């Protein structure tokens, strides 16, 4: 098979600026390369065919270039409507193959997070599981470190986290970090804290709760 | 495909594309080296 290598996997560009995407193939694919746009939930959207020719309804904003084995997609003046995942595709050789995709992030000013912590409910304790959730709301950039402290002891490997896409109006992120303990293990400790580190905070923010605080 | 010499076949769209579209490109298709 042929490999399409896209770079960078991510790109932080503010509206009105230019974005230049790179797509490099492992074999020569002449000029038989297309580009696609895909937004969360939606299906792909064809942008370019034959390296540089646009589909119907594609603004001149998008401009494709390249030939042989190195290909490029350039967006002249970004609009909010354009931030999404961009894939390149070769159809010179079967099977058709896509790349990993480049994700356009919307650059904006720093926003510090608001932190909240949620003890496990009495309904979940009956079941036999304890989930301690720590919420980071509205913040930018994405990079953020959220550490857990049980009885002021630093934890490791017992917490999963997921983040939302950039907001439609804020362009900020919201992250959740869930500590998953068992009811037995959750009652061996008392103080449960959540330490947050972000560029928008001069020093880390910590929110905690004691088992039985309420 | 069996397109005219004034065209080239794009296998993504499975159709005959006029060579004129890419004549003004940095490198028209290797089969459109005449129309331009
Ligand atoms: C499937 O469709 C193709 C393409 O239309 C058919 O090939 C055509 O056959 C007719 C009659 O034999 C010709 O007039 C066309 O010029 C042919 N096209 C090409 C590109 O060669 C093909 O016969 C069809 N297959 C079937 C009916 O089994
Ligand atoms: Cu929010």
């Amino acid at each position: 098979e042929i490999v399409m290598t896209q770079s960078p996997a991510t790109l932080s560009v503010s509206p009105g600026e230019r974005a230049t995407l790179s797509c490099k193939a492992s074999q020569s694919v002449e000029s038989n390369v297309a580009w696609y746009q895909q937004k969360p939930g939606q299906s792909p959207r064809a942008l370019i065919y034959s390296a540089s020719l646009r589909f119907s309804g594609i603004p001149a904003r998008f401009s494709g270039s390249g030939s042989g084995t190195e290909f490029t997609l350039t967006i002249s003046s970004l609009q909010s409507e354009d931030f999404a995942v961009y894939y390149c595709q070769q159809y010179n050789n079967y099977p058709l193959t896509f790349g990993a995709g480049t994700k356009l992030e919307l650059k904006r000013t720093v926003a510090a997070p608001s932190v909240f912590i949620f003890p496990p409910s009495d309904e979940q304790l009956k079941s036999g599981t304890a989930s301690v959730v720590c919420l980071l709301n509205n913040f930018y950039p994405r990079e953020a470190k959220v550490q857990w402290k049980v009885d002021n002891a630093l934890q490791s490997g017992n917490s999963q986290e997921s983040v939302t896409e950039q907001d439609s109006k804020d362009s900020t992120y919201s992250l959740s970090s869930t500590l998953t303990l068992s009811k037995a293990d959750y009652e061996k400790h008392k103080v449960y804290a959540c330490e947050v580190t972000h560029q928008g905070l001069s020093s880390p923010v910590t929110k905690s709760f004691n088992r039985g605080e309420a | 495909g069996q397109c005219s010499q004034n065209e080239y076949f794009d296998s993504l769209l499975h159709a005959c594309i006029p060579c004129q579209l890419r004549c003004s490109s940095n490198t028209p298709p290797l089969t459109c080296q005449r129309y331009c």
